[PDB]
């Protein structure tokens, strides 16, 4: 078994949900933000946002809704996690002490059922009579919202429509009514049902089914006096209410898909809409009196914001934009547009490191304390983030950064970047790092549509390590996709080179047939192409292997040597019948992995001058990253946001055992790990941990994995078991369930991993709780609170 | 007509059929009889015709028909030693008795249902063999983008429908929409397409259509598992490759392996010679709905997996065109031997009437063919 | 015209009959096949 220890150096920063309500008090206007596992509660004030609380959930918040059942003085918060833990929580404040009460909780999973292709949907009736959930196709789960349902007992209702796009509860209905858009072979249709709790069934909806746009995807339940619903698709916005029907086809929204919305006016007269490219529109419902009925619909382009995962209007024209691909924003809606015609003015920016697609550790200031340079964001939100012990610096690029490497000798970073251009000859959508470089070159190699289609242009950017200016930008050939990047010396050459692997990608070709390995040298402000090699495949990954270059061309692993003529000469080949997406090395050992979790450990034999397979472990599952912890342990990121460790037993006495990498550690991280990298952010130079591997994830979380001794692992496992019996989780989710290795219809207990966050929480509990935790704990001597405090402080000092 | 071979009319007239399909629970442990004469590797969903004369196996079939209509076909790794690690359950779906030549004969047609692992092999005192069977499961994985997905984009993940024009553009749109969140990861969209079930099935369908002009889209299963098994059952591959495909439990991996085989293994040479090229993947044409290849039974009950090819070389003709028990109606067969090693390779089918198309072709036994990568 | 029971090979003499049959790869399970 292995002994590993995982901590969070940076908590998730990407916003996946946001709601507004009256949660902390009946008079306070509260903004609740869900960032994966974190729930931040702010009080909206004229000066901005005042943070009142921040909570950690033992789960990934998938649904987060505020509702106020009759008799309650303030809103209650319904939260569902990605593991189907549902909880109704209340905000209780006593003096200066704040705690989140769990009014009700329970797991709403089903033994059988296929999760919906459109994901989890959670809605609440406007009268707070029930909670409706769409978790699996063909079923609609109903949780009665009575106060006696303290275990959230739910019942299923069969849905004859299996492909449901969106669903909402309607306003102004005598009985709980749901309006939903669903797809049949004919097309998209809007249907309505009445939910009967007594019969636990569906009854005929208030209005008959109607046909809607083929791309209709969004349902908005308009409140009274309008009632009815609004269907938003890729071309038109329509309003249905009984026999009343209205439709508009505003051209402005046709440029991009509307993905998020929020109601501004409580009576439904105004809505905020957000597209996929960062545009923010306002949808206005013209009102005419007869009762009151809708007259017309009109959409206005408010302006541009960061690519919005969610929107929420707070007050006084202030809107919070929660972004997954960039920094979240607090913007102001002005009555009159500025000179540029934009009504949106940015007030505040909230940092978001995610997605971290690549990163490197570099000691720029040269004090023995490393710094983390990550490629964050995507599209116009792309940037570089420099993180040091946690101060963060942002270098916007306005294009997607993919790979990064540091060249110490030339004092610069090499960043692979991608920008989207429109065929029209291609035109860049906006200025970016690749277009505003001081010096620029374009690939010119003898080797090797429609108006409106988007194409990807790939560049290598040389960026100064001090000013972070784009010193150089080299553009790759047309249709060339740069996949890998390394910086190193080769052979007996004293020079240091940037080596880039690329694949020639065409729409008609499923798998690339051509590719390049290009060796540039950045000297005296110029990027020269020292060497160029053509290969019959995609160079997915590359590494420096003891002065040689180990590349991965499709399903082949090839070792090249750097000759005195400054050319790459094939040293040896190995064929693995799996695409070598992930390629790592240590000493003479090579770790090869594909997207389906297949792992293969080879060893280079200097005398034979070739590779031999040392070990293998094939287990169908999606794998997002691998790393080599040490000579025998290999860490990887597995489907369902898991971490796994595989171990090699060379001294097994059996050929079968010697060629098997038994898994010796599993741990549900809750984050999609994108990149691993050896390094630490703390000053170096007896310690309780050996090694250090940082990892960056999709949600902007940065984590650290280190190795413990058996004694330390046993002590900390005992400490975890003792803490779980004392610490009260929000929503009453068991820690073991939360950290259990999870997969679709499968769950194994966590093993070989110490949850560093749970241990670090030991320092925050009160002294009586510490005494309870340490009671009857064998350190020989009975462990005391002071000893465990010292141990936990030592553990905290590693990051 | 590509539907005639699948009916196995050569056996006889309408046969008693059983629609009572039965499937054992996943990971279940069972005890299954093994028919001694069957030496074929059976893929799930593949048809297997049989002719039983030996009293013991006739009795075994008779007993099976009344209990479960299921028996085990072992993928013999060591045929001479009868050592098999994996196998496939076969369910009898048609059966008939006959009294030709004053000898009792049983003509059967079964279908492969489930792969399994071999635990124990016990030889009964009556010459029958029983196997302790571990029913293998189907490793089903979620979409690659399910884990890394955006909640806002969860909608619009259901495409309108499937209508190069209106197809290649549709596939480009499908790739752009299904793998958009690939921008959150370290790999491109076209890489995730290489592990997507639908795209792999589409590419395999393109190849199969290249092998068959009248291949309607509905003729292939829409389930990745069934599609992969159907494709594997019709590939001109040796026994080792067939066992390797059987081992793979993931439909995605099976589809990828099948695509690799179809794109690389382009030559078919004599198994014994190992170098005498006999034909190429371009000459394969599907005269059977099940695919270019189909299993047939000769008068003495031997099973031949025949693959139809327009052209074949290095073959010597023995005998003269005879229509007796010809597998393909209207075609007279003549024995074909390897021109070098004289080993039997198949039969040359020649037309009997000038209005038939094609006027001539060859049917090569799968067991006598080695797929070669040029 | 001694007919080989596996492939249908034809010959009038006898020795070549075996020369063909034993050239077949397999166990041939004759007891289970010959009528
Ligand atoms: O397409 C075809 C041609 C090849 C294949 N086949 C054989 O292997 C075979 C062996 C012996 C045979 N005889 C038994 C003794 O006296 C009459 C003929 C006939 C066949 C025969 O048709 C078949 O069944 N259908
Ligand atoms: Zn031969
Ligand atoms: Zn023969």
């Amino acid at each position: 078994m292995s002994y590993n220890y995982v901590v969070t150096a940076q908590k998730p920063t990407a916003v996946n949900g946001c709601v507004t309500g009256h949660f902390t008090s009946a008079e306070d206007l509260n903004l609740l933000i869900a960032k994966n596992t974190r729930l931040e509660i702010y009080v909206v004030t004229a000066e901005g946002l005042r943070p009142v609380k921040e909570v950690g959930m033992y789960g990934k918040i998938a649904v987060m809704e505020l509702f106020r059942p009759k008799g309650e003085s303030k809103d209650l918060l319904f939260i569902l996690t990605a593991k189907y833990n549902a909880c109704i929580l209340e905000y209780k404040q006593s003096g200066e002490s704040i705690d989140i009460i769990t009014r009700a909780h329970g797991n709403v999973q089903d033994r059988i059922g296929r999760p919906s292709e459109t994901g989890i949907i959670g809605i609440i009736d406007p009268e707070c009579r029930m909670i409706g959930l769409r978790l699996y196709d063909g079923l609609f789960k109903v949780i009665p919202l009575d106060r006696d349902n303290k275990e959230l007992k739910a019942f299923n209702i069969r849905l004859e429509e299996l492909h449901v796009i969106d669903v909402k509860f309607l306003y102004g209905c005598q009985a709980p009514t749901i309006c939903f858009v669903y797809q049949d072979p004919q097309g998209r249709h809007v249907k309505t049902y009445e939910v009967s709790l007594r019969e636990k069934e569906f009854n005929k909806g208030p209005w008959k089914q109607e046909n809607v746009e083929a791309e209709a995807s969004m349902v908005i339940a308009v409140p009274e006096p309008f009632g009815g619903a609004i269907i938003i698709g890729q071309e038109s916005i329509t309003y249905h209410n009984g026999d009343k029907y209205l439709a508009i086809a505003p051209p402005i929204i046709k440029q991009s898909t509307i993905v998020c919305h929020n109601r501004v006016d409580p009576n439904g007269s105004r809505y905020l809409l957000g597209d996929m490219e960062g545009r923010l529109f306002m949808l206005l419902l013209e009102k005419e009196e007869q009762t009151v009925t809708l007259k017309d619909l009109r959409v206005e382009l408010l302006g541009e914001t960061s690519i919005a995962e969610c929107l929420t209007y707070l007050d006084n024209g202030v809107v919070f934009v929660g972004s997954r691909l960039g920094d979240s924003q607090l913007v102001k809606l002005n009555v009159d547009s500025n000179e540029q015609g934009s009504y949106v003015v940015a007030m505040e920016t909230f940092t978001n490191l995610g997605p971290i697609v690549d990163m490197c550790v570099v000691d720029l200031e040269r004090q023995g304390q490393g710094q983390l340079v990550t490629c964050s964001g995507a599209f116009k939100e792309g940037s570089l983030r420099i993180i040091r012990n946690l101060h963060i610096r942002t270098v916007p690029l306005y294009e997607s950064p993919r790979k990064i490497c540091y060249q110490e000798v030339s004092q610069c970073f090499g960043v692979l970047s991608s920008r989207i251009e429109v065929q029209d000859g291609t035109t860049a959508l906006r200025p970016s790092a690749s277009t505003q470089a001081l010096s620029s070159s374009v690939s010119s190699s003898k080797l090797f549509t429609s108006f409106g289609e988007e194409v990807e242009v790939h560049n290598l950017l040389i960026i100064d390590q001090h000013t972070f200016e784009v010193l150089h930008a080299h553009q790759f050939l047309q249709n060339e996709y740069a996949l890998s990047l390394v910086s190193c010396k080769l052979g007996k050459d004293p020079n240091t080179y940037f080596i880039v692997g690329t694949a020639m990608v065409y729409p008609e070709e499923a798998e690339p047939k051509q590719g390049r390995i290009v060796v540039f040298q950045y000297s005296d402000g110029k990027l020269q192409t020292v060497a160029e090699k053509e290969v019959k495949g995609a160079v997915y990954s590359m590494v420096e292997f003891n002065g040689k270059l180990l590349a991965s061309i499709n399903s082949t692993v090839r070792l090249y040597e750097w000759t005195t003529e400054k050319e790459l000469r094939t040293e040896c080949n190995h064929y693995n019948n799996i695409m070598a997406l992930y390629l790592k090395t240590k000493g003479d050992f090579i770790l090869v992995g594909d997207l389906m979790r297949s792992v293969l450990l080879l060893a280079y034999k200097p005398m034979e001058g070739n590779f031999e397979e040392i070990a293998r472990d094939f287990n169908p599952n999606w794998m997002s990253a691998v790393e080599i912890l040490d000579d025998d342990n290999f860490l990887g990121a597995e489907n369902a946001f898991n971490l796994f460790v595989c171990q090699k037993d060379s001294a097994a006495t059996t050929d079968e055992e010697r060629q098997h990498l038994q898994e010796v550690g599993l741990f549900h991280l809750g984050e999609f790990v994108n990149v691993f990298c050896h390094g630490s952010l703390v000053m170096q130079n007896s310690t309780p941990t050996q090694g250090s591997v940082l990892f960056g994830t999709v949600n902007g979380m940065i984590g650290l994995v280190t190795s413990l001794s058996e004694s330390w692992y046993n002590l900390l496992l005992d400490m975890q078991n003792r803490l779980n019996k004392v610490i009260k989780s929000v929503g009453k989710i068991e820690h073991s369930f939360w950290r259990s290795f999870h997969t679709e219809r499968k769950t194994e207990p966590a093993t070989g991993f110490i949850d560093g966050d749970l241990i670090e929480s030991f320092l925050d509990i009160s002294r009586p709780k510490m005494q309870e935790v340490v009671a009857n704990l064998q350190y020989k001597r009975e462990a005391t609170a002071d000893d465990l405090i010292k141990v936990v402080e030592e553990l905290t000092r590693i990051h | 007509d590509t539907s005639l071979p699948t009916s196995h009319t050569y056996l006889g007239a309408d046969m008693e059929e059983f629609h009572g399909r039965t499937l054992h629970d996943d990971d279940s442990c069972q005890v299954i009889p093994v028919l001694p004469q069957v030496m074929m590797i059976l893929i799930p969903g593949q048809t297997l015709p049989l002719q039983l004369f030996h009293p013991q196996e006739v009795s075994m079939v008779r007993n099976l028909i009344q209990k479960d209509r299921t028996f085990a076909v072992l993928a013999y790794s060591n045929v001479q030693e009868r050592e098999a690690q994996f196998g496939t359950t076969a369910e009898i779906y048609a059966y008939r008795e006959e009294q030709d030549f004053g000898i009792e004969i049983v003509k059967v047609k079964a279908i492969g249902r489930q792969r399994f692992k071999v635990l124990e092999l016990r030889t009964q005192s009556d010459g029958i063999q029983q196997a302790k069977v571990q029913i293998l499961p189907e490793c089903v994985l979620p979409s690659t983008m399910s884990a890394v997905q955006l909640e806002s984009l969860n909608k619009c993940q259901i495409f309108p429908s499937k209508p190069d024009q209106c197809s290649y553009k549709w596939w480009q749109k499908y790739q752009k929409r299904k793998f958009h969140c690939a921008n959150l990861t370290s790999w491109p969209r076209w890489l995730y397409s290489l592990y997507d079930a639908e795209t792999l099935m589409d590419r395999i369908k393109k190849q199969l259509r290249e092998w068959d002009e009248n291949l309607k889209d509905d003729s292939l299963p829409s389930n990745p598992i069934d599609f992969s098994y159907r494709v594997a059952a019709c590939l001109p591959i040796d026994d080792v490759l067939r066992i390797q495909l059987l081992k793979i439990g993931s439909a995605i991996q099976r589809l990828r392996c099948e695509l690799d085989i179809m794109n690389k293994c382009t030559s078919l040479c004599c198994k014994q010679c190992q170098e005498t090229e006999i034909t190429t993947k371009n000459e394969i044409f599907s005269l059977s709905l099940c695919g270019p290849m189909a299993a047939y039974v000769n008068p003495h009950g031997y099973v031949h997996e025949t693959l139809t090819v327009y052209k074949a070389c290095n073959l010597n003709l023995i005998g003269r065109p005879s229509t007796e028990h010809s597998w393909f109606p209207g075609y007279a067969w003549t024995v074909a031997q390897c021109k070098i090693c004289a080993s039997h390779i198949g039969w040359k089918f020649t037309a009997t009437k000038k209005d038939m198309s094609p006027q001539k072709f060859w049917g090569l036994t799968r067991s006598a063919l080695l797929p070669t990568i040029p | 015209l001694l007919f080989c029971p596996i492939c249908g090979f034809t010959c009038r003499q006898k020795g070549n009959l075996l020369r063909h049959i034993n050239l077949h790869t397999g166990e041939k399970l004759f007891k289970y096949h010959l009528y």
